[PDB]
């Protein structure tokens, strides 16, 4: 089987640099030319070049040529993309693609690497804070608020897993500030409210922030 | 004071085809039928000369060129014969006298997920003469447009790599070569035989 | 910017035909005939369902055709069904060896019932505003399409400062959800007569109200 597998996802300051790496498996390294394409969020897909693994003779798209290289290390099997000096233009997934052959001949691409995100932003680390949003008193919906953290993403479970259904996690808002926020409601029968004990827990991973705050009915 | 036989036949690193090496081994006695009788060498043919009667034989200097192929093309490396290794690699004269050794190598040349560093000429624009090395890193023009030494469309890398992996089969395994071709010259001596 | 020319937004109902198009130049889907064809599922990466104008790879159904005529390939699906929904380039090798994609066509698929939105509101809590900051939430769920406007309300005035909502997210029910966030400090928060939330759908709208404590 042909792998096309690619770093983990970056974040990264405006001004920075960044290298994604792109290793193949299970076939003749030197055989394919390889591609590199970009695609910033909700955008479309955008040709940012073509690199020759056993001449590095390289070409880029004229959006992307100056400020972008492509380099291989045939040792490996790998083909690295790397942009410096980073703006938050370049928020966006990169993949790499085997192409043609040495002799420019099966022209399209069959395997992509899985895409790797970078993320630029001006932000810095800051795990979040949870607050409880209290259940209403036809049935009752109770809630937790993850206000102000960076970067993406939280993982939040309802009452140590044992809570499956009606739960609807939201995706996470990005404030001016350069922080996100989020919420999880579950939805609970009307009369329904010190039947259980209804604890939410957040974790964010890049902080090193979980934490565990339950939700009640207050006064 | 005989030649170094030892470390052209043992080298820790063989040439790719394309780029294959040559030592000139002169000044020297030599000794070639403990070569002769193989157990190492999986082809050993002589060309012109023969193996027997030849520590009684001699000449003015002696050239050993070396590098790797896969089995396959070993076939090649013998006067008369085509093919890309032939036309476009190593190509021996019709008037050759000389050897051909040739042995695997999978054992030390190979790589689990592919050896990329032996290459070999793929392309060129006509066949090489007898003993011609070309290392030419031009791109080559398959059509009628010009490349301008920018790879594209009928414009390509001219070498190629063979990516030995252990898991081949013998026939695109690495083979070390190395061709021995004797110096007849109206001149003084050199390398003979005991 | 130079993409090949594709339609942003194409639809159909289930099991009818439809055909996208994507038109480039004399010096790609014009001269020759490397054009490909991709479909990206949301959060995958791009998957090759037609290369060389017409040819599918193995596994692809044989409900994708492609087509090329003059400068304008076009993909044909058949027999559309619900996991066809996505996103499709088309895109193409140019006499200059280089590869152009297209702008990219969003294909949806008719027949969903249409529903309207559940919204919940929420006021600040008490550990909120004791660290000096309140946040309403408004959570609209479960809706379909996935288009809503959203407008915050202190007493009966319109707010313009502080309110930040999502783009429609698709849960896993096929339906669409949204959340929006209105900060103040707690003396605003309990200054004006109630906070609310207007979501405007179908041309409908619904409302939500919360007043302190
Ligand atoms: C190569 O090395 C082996 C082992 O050391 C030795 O037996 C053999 O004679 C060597 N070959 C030459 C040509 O010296
Ligand atoms: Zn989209």
């Amino acid at each position: 089987e042909v792998q096309l597998v690619q770093s983990g996802a970056e974040v990264k300051k405006p001004g920075a640099s960044v290298k994604v790496s792109c290793k193949a498996s299970g076939y003749t390294f030197t055989g394919y030319y390889f591609h590199w394409v970009r695609q910033a969020p909700g955008q479309g897909l955008e040709w940012m070049g073509w690199i020759n693994p056993i001449s590095g003779g390289t070409k880029y798209a004229q959006k992307f040529q100056g400020w972008v290289t492509m380099t291989r290390a045939t040792s490996i099997s790998t083909v690295y993309m790397e942009v410096s000096r980073l703006r938050s233009d370049d928020t966006a997934v990169y993949y790499c693609a085997r192409g043609h052959t040495y002799n420019w001949n099966y022209a399209y691409c069959d395997y992509w690497g899985q895409g790797t995100l970078v993320t630029v932003s001006s932000a810095s680390t800051k795990g979040p804070s949870v607050f409880p949003l209290a259940p209403s008193s036809g049935t009752a919906a109770l809630g937790c608020l993850v206000k102000d953290y960076f970067p993406e993403p939280v993982t939040v479970s309802w009452n140590s897993g044992a809570l499956t259904s009606g739960v609807h996690t939201f995706p996470a808002v990005l404030q001016s500030s350069g922080l996100y926020s989020l919420s999880s409601v579950v939805t609970v029968p009307s009369s329904s409210l010190g039947t259980q004990t209804y604890i939410c827990n957040v974790n964010h991973k890049p902080s090193n922030t979980k934490v565990d705050k339950k939700v009640e009915p207050k006064s | 004071n005989l030649c170094p036989f030892g470390e052209v036949f043992n080298a820790t690193r063989f040439a790719s085809v394309y780029a294959w090496n040559r030592k000139r081994i002169s000044n020297c006695v030599a000794d070639y039928s403990v070569l002769y009788n193989s157990a190492s060498f999986s082809t050993f043919k002589c060309y012109g000369v023969s193996p027997t009667k030849l520590n009684d034989l001699c000449f003015t200097n002696v050239y050993a060129d070396s590098f790797v192929i896969r089995g396959d093309e070993v076939r090649q490396i013998a006067p008369g014969q085509t093919g890309k290794i032939a036309d476009y690699n190593y190509k021996l004269p019709d008037d050759f006298t000389g050897c051909v050794i040739a042995w695997n190598s999978n054992n030390l040349d190979s790589k689990v997920g592919g050896n990329y560093n032996y290459l070999y000429r793929l392309f060129r624009k006509s066949n090489l003469k007898p003993f011609e090395r070309d290392i030419s890193t031009e791109i080559y023009q398959a059509g009628s447009t010009p490349c301008n030494g920018v790879e594209g469309f009928n414009c390509y890398f001219p070498l190629q790599s063979y990516g030995f992996q252990p898991t081949n089969g013998v026939g695109y395994q690495p083979y070390r070569v190395v061709v021995l071709s004797f110096e007849l010259l109206h001149a003084p001596a050199t390398v003979c035989g005991p | 910017s130079y993409v090949l020319t594709q339609p942003a937004s194409v639809s159909g109902s289930p099991g009818q035909s439809i055909t996208i198009s994507c038109t480039g130049t004399s010096s790609d889907v014009g001269v020759y005939n490397y054009v490909s064809w991709y479909q990206q599922h949301p959060g995958k990466a791009p998957k090759l369902m037609i290369y060389d104008v017409s040819n599918r790879p193995s596994g692809v159904s044989n409900r994708f055709s492609g087509s090329k005529s003059g400068n304008t390939a076009s993909l044909t699906i058949s027999g559309l069904q619900a996991e066809d929904e996505a996103d499709y380039y088309c895109s193409s090798y140019t006499s200059s060896s280089t590869l152009v994609f297209g702008g990219g066509t969003k294909l949806t698929v008719l027949g969903q019932p249409k529903a309207a939105p559940s919204v919940t509101l929420f006021p600040p809590s008490s550990e909120e505003l004791q660290a000096n900051k309140a946040t309403l939430v408004c959570l609209i769920s479960d809706f379909y399409p996935g288009a809503v406007t959203v407008a915050w309300k202190a007493d009966s005035s319109p707010v313009k400062a502080g309110v930040e909502t999502t783009t429609p997210s698709k849960q896993s029910n096929n339906k669409y959800a949204a959340s929006s966030y209105l900060s103040l400090t707690p003396e605003q928060w309990k200054s004006h007569r109630s906070y609310s939330c207007q979501v405007t759908h179908e041309g409908s709208t619904v409302e939500k109200t919360v007043a302190p404590t």
